[PDB]
């Protein structure tokens, strides 16, 4: 499920670089 | 202990033995006691 959050989140604090894996290190 | 698609699975079985040497010859089974959606991308371990 996905919806447009421009009026809720847009204002530079949403970063991005096995299934269901989270890789937090940098 | 298994760790597949983030779901980490723990089976076990607690059973009376009378031997001091090593694993006794016979048969018994281990029933799942816990799954955890850990999602950790794992390699190794260590006992306490």
């Amino acid at each position: 499920i996905a919806w447009n959050s421009n009026n809720l989140d847009s204002k530079y604090n949403y970063l991005y670089r096995k299934p269901f894996e989270r890789d937090i290190s940098t | 202990f298994k760790n597949i698609d983030g779901y980490f699975k723990i089976y076990s079985k607690h059973t009376p033995i009378n031997l001091v040497r090593d694993l006794p010859q016979g048969f018994s089974a281990l029933e799942p006691l816990v799954d955890l959606p850990i999602g950790i991308n794992i390699t190794r371990f260590q006992t306490l």
